[PDB]
């Protein structure tokens, strides 16, 4: 059964709505389950929210990572630090060292609640891995082929990891990868320039071209954007070779007109 | 087709949330636990350790301490186990324990709820390059507002005072407050929008107060973008007359004043005033060592016309070729409020024709319509 | 005019129990205590079966309704 | 029992109450309109009622009253709760200079 | 107790020179004032200017 | 520190504490009842709060 | 074992010493009459640690809050924050940098300082040094630059005036506000007290629209009693400014209370160029000026707007990065038919 | 039954809360009647 929800998560990874839903699914899963379901689903929950610290996931991660039973707490745990992989929130740490200071006396709890707080801290919130890519348009098929591993690894953590082969965490490392707006114009020059950054809005549908940023928040070419926000750089400074800015781009340096 | 699609889909899924209610059963009723588990054992225990009052504290009189506290009972205590005694303050609020009264937590300062809720965290949806007609203005604006804050040694280099406090001002509706909604949403800095009613109170005692508490907020923040509205409304000529009764307006406004620059630095505050009738506006408010930057905002010309047109024509479902400097053109002595209206109509005239394409005809028909009401 | 003395004289001559009030002693202290201590100034009356309660101005009290009020 | 001291801002009225006060001898109590107190509630009858037991006690006694027009308002009816308990405070006046708090060797003084 | 005058005024205001000008000769530009004002503006001004560091960077 | 209110009978007073709870108490000896009276101001004891002082 | 009674008697002394008044004091040895927060009345036959003389009816002291014995005294203490507003960190100027206005500043500075620091002079000729100031700011121009740079004497504290109408609609009090203020001052060494705007209190007295109007009295006559009534007050010095000249009141007027009442007036041509030069001596200004003939354009120019002017050609000259004076350019950030 | 006027408008629990709890009863009478009267028409409500 874990791994069939753990399938049921590595099938839906993309639509949001279906995201959300599957989590939802998954909660059911946990409150009406055995305890190896139990101890199944915060894994599928961090498939679905990998790098995406929601606060709903979040206290659904932390009330089932309190749990009694040890396996169930590991795989919460871990979950939990997956979920806030590279993203420093201050209430997810806040809520990670007072988990901490609750599980004292629990030495293989205690060295993963500090592995969640590496995560939470990965390269110091400048390296997210992410199966999705491309405004929820690419697959990262090394970044699903770690992530895959390193939770098929943790589908039991008690044997698995608490023992003698703890690495498929160096596996999940290597399938690291940021996310960052340098604008290394032609001649990888590191031309800047202003970016306003939101939210995404799923400009499909809605009026004329709908602004893409929520909250603008301009602030110069060395962004690194969100989990799920974009950029709409300015008015007319520069023309990108892209319109799904992200990573190493282009600025051609041929406005229309200023 | 579709639309019967739709109504038998979501047919289904009332139908499945109503099962689901019906089968499993979540409910609160009068107070509730839904979200499963919960416990919270330790919670009790530490809230033991912890569930402490608050007060003011007041003086360290010694130099091991003497903190003095009031509330419903007086006391004199210190020490805890936290640190940075008193936190380098005494106003603040304490938060201190029972049993023996001394163990503490700082506590950021009460605040009423009015000022509280007029924090106004969230961001207006507006930014630059939608503003027609007012270039000048904006560009003044941009420059006061974000010079001393983007790249600003280039503004300190010259030795030149930094400027604080523009009043904008003009004919009612110009992209006033669309220009305050953009700079707020652009800006990243302690931003504060104020009603002017909610100065206003019941009898002598309010206003200067939350205005008092506003100020120390902002001065506490580490920079603040106020941005007073209805100043028409807060604030105006200092004559009494029979306004003997309702002096309490002006106490408030002189209160303003004094905040606004008396004998104390005001502080990383840059103030925005709206406003439509800049003369009532008391002098001593107007006094250019407080608004240094007024702005006039101006009907737009033919070019910003236009520009307001083709943004509010961003919106899709519109001709696939219109001709905006014509649309400009028979609209003159218009506003871009009244250029947003005209949108709206030829929307709503292509509506009323059953239209999904807004043609130049319906820019033409709500022009006319416009123009004759 | 000289109400205080037909007061203070009858208050005198007379041969009965006789409590005098002032206009507005008794609006003080913390919420509600004003109705307790009139009530009690009134069955103190009622125990002193021939009593006389005199009570100086009242206008400072019972002037008006003055309307809903909070 | 008392005395008025119609004044200008000047004339000689806090120096002849200084004059008076280190000539008598005596004890003197030098009050002022801003004896106003609130605790959801009025009290300045009540303090003006500790004034006068005071002196009672103290028999030999000079209390001087200044500032009189604050308190001494007008019978304003229907004004606000401020008027009526300002009333109030001028009434306790009223009716502890005169009435059943007959005095006999004290004097007042108002200005 | 500036030269002209030679005023000693009690009412002398005494300059960043510590000099009790004449009344009328109070100015730094009229006494050749030498004091850098133009340096401390920038300084003071450096110190007290607020930016606006975007709040995006996070630990 | 409280008043007393009444004489009631000869060992037994109704004091009203200033802090505004009303008791009745009774008197160490050492008084001169006489000297109490309605109104007289009084200093009873923490634990049983009998009458220890009298005061102006 | 004098030693060991005073380390229990301090170890018996914890800390948290509830503080209470000192309400009363009687004899019959010494003893006391406490007041405490929560609303009660101890007599203390044995005071405690205090001398049970520098007491005195009102006043804040430490106790056991179940032996009730006034343990350590605590320096008085100071409401509405009163206190907290009395704060001034020196004000940076040092100079008296205002313009052409001299002789307000040497009044000023006369029958403020001289009796400060050159009392020698004052008391040789037996006179009482200068009764209470006020200072017309009619339009504000120079006033709180007047204020300012009076802070910059060695050392006193200043008073400002801030919120003396925060007072409960019911009734509210007598500025407590004031009550407190005039005792700090009085307490403190050599202090002076602020009166900023002024006219947000002070009236005629008489007029009779509503409430609050009468609170607004009841402050005023505070403020009269504090400086007019038994008490020399000889270590305050009082400074008010208002704008709002001629409607006052006649009481708090002055001959006792606001004497010396400097006048600002509109500044002249000269006045206008020493203000611009003033706040033009830190701007980065070509070795090219008409200072003079700029003060002559002002034409009624008076306030702050010199200051405004020189930081609007700043950024005026910051358009272009330029260190001079275009002298026309400067015209319009001052600010058909016929012509 | 004074005039619907001055605070409370609705929010006071007060003779208004009264005056809105008799009006929300009264709407409905079949064949009740009432008979309200007073001695000054100068003040009246208008939901009444
Ligand atoms: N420069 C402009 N660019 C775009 N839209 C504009 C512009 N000026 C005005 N408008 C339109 O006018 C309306 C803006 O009203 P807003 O509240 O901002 O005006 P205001 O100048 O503050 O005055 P008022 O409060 O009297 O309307 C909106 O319809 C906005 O689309
Ligand atoms: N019939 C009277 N004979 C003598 N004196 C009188 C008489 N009536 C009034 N007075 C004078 O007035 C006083 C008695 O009236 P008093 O002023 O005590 O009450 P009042 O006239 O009802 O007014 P108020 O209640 O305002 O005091 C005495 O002190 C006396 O001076
Ligand atoms: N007649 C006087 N003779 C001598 N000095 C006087 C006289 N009147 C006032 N003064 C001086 O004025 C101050 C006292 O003022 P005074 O006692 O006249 O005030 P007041 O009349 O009570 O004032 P107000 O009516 O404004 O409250 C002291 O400096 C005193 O020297
Ligand atoms: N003569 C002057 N010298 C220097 N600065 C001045 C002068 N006059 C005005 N200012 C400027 O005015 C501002 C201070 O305000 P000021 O002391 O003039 O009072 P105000 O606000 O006009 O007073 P009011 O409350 O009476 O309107 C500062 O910018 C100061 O630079
Ligand atoms: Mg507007």
């Amino acid at each position: 059964q874990g791994v069939a929800v753990l399938g049921i998560a590595l099938i839906a990874m993309g639509e949001e709505i279906g995201a959300e839903m599957a989590l939802r699914t998954f909660g059911h899963l946990l409150r009406y389950g055995e305890p190896t379901l139990r101890r199944a689903v915060p894994l599928a929950l961090a498939l679905i929210s990998v790098s995406n610290p929601r606060l709903n996931i979040l206290d659904t991660l932390s009330k089932f990572s309190h749990d009694a039973d040890p396996e169930v707490s590991y795989n919460s745990i871990f979950a939990m630090g997956m979920v806030g992989s590279g993203t420093n929130n201050a209430r997810l740490a806040a809520m990670l060292r007072q988990l901490a200071q609750y599980h004292a006396k629990d030495p293989n709890n205690l060295f993963m609640v500090r592995l969640a707080q590496g995560l939470t801290h990965l390269g110091k919130g400048t390296l997210t891995l992410c199966p999705y890519h491309s405004d929820r348009q690419l697959m990262s098929q090394v970044a699903v082929a770690g992530l895959l591993t390193v939770l098929v690894s943790f589908l039991d953590v008690r044997n698995i990891i608490l023992g003698k082969s703890h690495y498929v965490l160096y596996g999940l490392v290597a399938a690291m990868q940021p996310r960052m707006l340098v604008t290394f114009d032609e001649e990888l020059r590191p031309l800047p320039v202003s970016v306003r950054v939101g939210q995404a809005v799923d400009v499909v549908g809605q009026a004329g071209k709908p602004k893409t940023i929520t909250g603008f928040q301009t602030h110069t070419t060395p962004v690194l954007l969100a989990h799920g926000e974009r950029a709409e750089l300015a008015t007319e400074e520069f023309l990108p070779v892209t319109p799904i800015l992200e990573g190493f781009v282009i600025l051609r340096k041929n406005p229309n007109y200023d | 087709t579709y639309s019967r699609q739709i109504k038998q889909v979501e047919d289904d899924i009332q139908q499945l949330l109503k099962k689901i209610n019906e089968l499993t059963g979540i409910k609160e009723s009068d107070t509730g636990l839904a979200p499963p588990a919960l416990w919270d054992l330790a919670a009790d225990k530490q809230t033991l350790q912890s569930e402490q009052p608050l007060q003011v504290a007041r003086c360290t009189k010694i130099i091991k301490y003497i903190i003095n506290v009031k509330q419903f009972a007086k006391f004199v205590v210190d020490l805890s186990d936290q640190v940075a005694p008193t936190d380098i303050e005494e106003g603040m609020r304490v938060g201190v324990d029972r049993n023996k009264y001394q163990i503490h937590i700082p506590l950021p300062p009460k605040i009423d709820p009015t000022v509280t809720m007029m924090q106004v965290e969230e961001k207006p949806d507006v930014t630059y390059s939608d503003v027609g007609g007012c270039k000048e203005q904006i560009e003044k604006l941009r420059e006061v507002v974000e010079t001393p804050l983007l790249h600003p040694e280039r503004f300190v280099n010259l030795g030149i005072e930094p400027p604080k406090g523009v009043l904008l001002f003009g004919p009612p509706g110009t992209g006033k407050t669309l220009c305050a909604r953009a700079v707020a949403n652009r800006t990243d800095a302690c931003f504060i929008r104020v009603i002017g009613s909610e100065l206003v109170q019941k009898y002598v005692g309010e206003g200067a107060r939350m205005v008092r508490e506003l100020f120390e907020m902002a001065r506490t923040k580490k920079a603040c973008l106020i941005f007073f509205d209805e100043i028409d409304a807060i604030g105006g000529a200092r004559f009494d007359d029979g306004a003997g009764g309702d002096n309490e307006v002006q106490r408030t406004m002189l209160e303003l004043i004094n905040q606004l620059d008396g004998f104390d630095p005001r502080g990383n505050i840059k103030v925005l005033m709206a406003t439509n009738r800049p003369d009532t506006l008391d002098p001593a408010l107007m006094r250019p060592g407080r608004l240094d930057r007024k702005i006039e905002f101006s009907l737009p010309d033919l070019e910003g016309r236009t520009h307001i047109f083709k943004i509010h024509a961003r919106s899709m479902s519109v001709e696939r070729d219109i001709r905006f400097e014509l649309l400009a053109r028979l609209c003159p002595n218009s506003t871009g409020a009244e250029i947003r209206s005209v949108c709206t109509e030829a929307g709503m005239f292509a509506i009323r024709a059953r239209r999904k394409i807004a043609t130049e005809k319906d820019f033409l028909e709500a022009v006319n319509k416009v123009i004759k009401s | 005019c000289g109400k205080t003395m037909l007061a203070k004289a009858v208050a005198h001559h007379t041969t009965a129990a006789f409590i005098r009030v002032v206009g507005s002693e008794f609006v003080q202290k913390y919420l509600g205590e004003g109705p307790r201590m009139v009530r009690d100034v009134f069955r103190l009356a009622k125990e002193n079966a021939p009593a006389i309660i005199f009570i100086d101005e009242i206008d400072a009290i019972a002037t008006k309704r003055f309307d809903a009020q909070t | 029992k008392g005395c008025l001291l119609y004044g200008p801002p000047g004339t000689g009225k806090t120096l002849l109450a200084r004059a008076v006060a280190s000539q008598l001898d005596c004890n003197f109590l030098k009050v002022v309109s801003s004896s106003i107190v609130d605790k959801y509630i009025g009290e300045s009858a009540r303090l003006i009622r500790e004034m006068f037991n005071y002196a009672r006690d103290h028999q030999p006694c000079i209390i001087f009253m200044d500032e009189i027009d604050a308190i001494g308002g007008r019978r304003f009816s229907e004004g606000t709760s401020a008027d009526r308990e300002i009333q109030r405070t001028l009434m306790e006046l009223l009716n502890q200079m005169d009435g059943f708090d007959t005095l006999h060797r004290v004097k007042m003084i108002m200005a | 107790c500036f030269m002209c005058r030679k005023k000693v005024g009690l009412t002398g205001f005494d300059c960043r020179c510590g000099n009790l000008f004449c009344g009328l000769h109070r100015y730094s530009d009229k006494h050749n004032c030498p004091y850098d004002y133009k340096a401390e503006a920038a300084a003071k001004i450096r110190k007290e200017n607020p930016v606006v560091v975007a709040e995006k960077i996070q630990r | 520190v409280g008043e007393v209110l009444k004489q009631l009978t000869e060992e037994k007073f109704i004091v009203k504490a200033t802090n505004g709870p009303r008791y009745v108490v009774g008197c160490r000896r050492q008084l001169d009842k006489s000297k109490l009276k309605p109104g007289t101001r009084v200093a009873l004891d923490m634990t049983t709060l009998t009458i220890m002082r009298y005061l102006p | 074992k004098i030693k060991e009674n005073s380390e229990k008697i301090k170890v018996n002394k914890t800390l948290p010493y509830l503080v209470s008044n000192v309400i009363e004091l009687l004899d019959v040895g010494k003893c006391a009459v406490i007041k405490t927060s929560t609303r009660q009345t101890y007599f203390l036959p044995v005071i405690g640690l205090v001398d049970a003389e520098k007491l005195k009816p009102g006043d804040l002291v430490g106790v056991n809050k179940d032996s009730y014995l006034i343990l350590e005294t605590l320096p008085t203490e100071y409401d509405s924050r009163v206190k907290a507003m009395e704060v001034d960190e020196r004000p940076t100027e040092q100079y008296s940098d205002i313009g052409g206005l001299d002789k307000q500043i040497q009044e000023l500075v006369e029958a403020i300082v001289l009796p400060m620091n050159h009392k020698e002079k004052f008391e040789n000729l037996g006179i009482q040094p200068p009764k209470g100031v006020l200072m017309y700011g009619p339009p504000g121009t120079g006033k709180t630059l007047l204020a300012r740079a009076c802070a910059a004497q060695t050392k006193a504290t200043f008073l400002k005036l801030a919120g003396p109408q925060l007072v409960q609609m019911f009734i509210g009090d007598g500025a407590k506000l004031v009550r407190d203020a005039f005792a700090l001052a009085k307490e403190k060494a050599p202090s002076i007290i602020f009166i900023d705007e002024l006219d947000a209190i002070g009236t005629k007295r008489f007029d009779s629209e509503k409430a609050g109007d009468r609170e607004v009295q009841r402050t005023m006559l505070e403020l009269l009693n504090q400086l007019d009534g038994f008490q020399p007050n000889t270590q305050v010095k009082v400074i008010a400014a208002t704008n709002r000249v001629d409607i006052l009141d006649p009481a708090l007027l002055r001959s006792g209370r606001l004497d010396r009442k400097i006048e600002f007036p509109m500044p002249n041509e000269e006045a206008r160029a020493r203000i611009m030069q003033i706040h033009s001596r830190k701007m980065n200004v070509s070795p090219d000026v008409n200072y003079e003939e700029l003060a002559r354009c002002t034409d009624d120019f008076n306030g702050a707007q010199c200051k405004a002017v020189c930081v609007e050609a700043g950024m005026i000259a910051l358009r272009r990065g330029a260190t001079e004076l275009t002298h026309e350019d400067y015209m319009e950030g001052i600010l058909q038919y016929y012509a | 039954g004074s005039s619907r006027l001055e605070g409370g408008s609705g929010g006071d629990s007060e003779v208004q809360r009264t005056m809105l709890e008799l009006l929300n009863q009264l709407d409905a009478t079949k064949n009740i009647k009432v008979i309200m009267a007073t001695n000054r028409i100068d003040i009246l409500d208008s939901a009444l």
